[PDB]
């Protein structure tokens, strides 16, 4: 006998929002500001994925 | 415009920068009330400090 196990894909969504002044201060202070933001969200999401799993 | 021909610029590469300055100071303690500046342009030298 062959049965099936199915489910829809569900979504997760995060946002940050960094002002231009903050991005400028991050660059001045040695941080890669555009990558910093992406790492923040990507890391936070990946962590939340691990929590979910 | 008058441009900036009448002032310094020293553009920043970081917000909120700072400027230091050096004063030559005499009287055995560079940081003390009454200590004097050795090369001050208005005030004369202590002409006998190293002498009599």
């Amino acid at each position: 006998q062959i049965n099936k196990w199915q489910t829809a894909v569900k979504s997760r969504k995060l946002k940050t929002g960094i002002t231009v002044e903050l991005a400028q201060d991050l660059e001045a202070n040695g941080f890669d500001a555009p990558n910093f933001l992406e790492d923040l969200l990507a890391t936070e999401m990946a962590d939340e994925i691990n929590k979910d799993i | 415009l008058i441009a900036f021909d009448i002032c310094g610029v020293q553009p920043m590469n970081s917000p909120t920068g700072q400027v230091f300055a050096l004063r030559a100071v005499y009287g055995k303690d560079p940081v003390a009330a009454g200590a004097k500046e050795a090369f001050h342009p208005m005030y004369g030298p202590d002409a006998m400090f190293s002498g009599q």
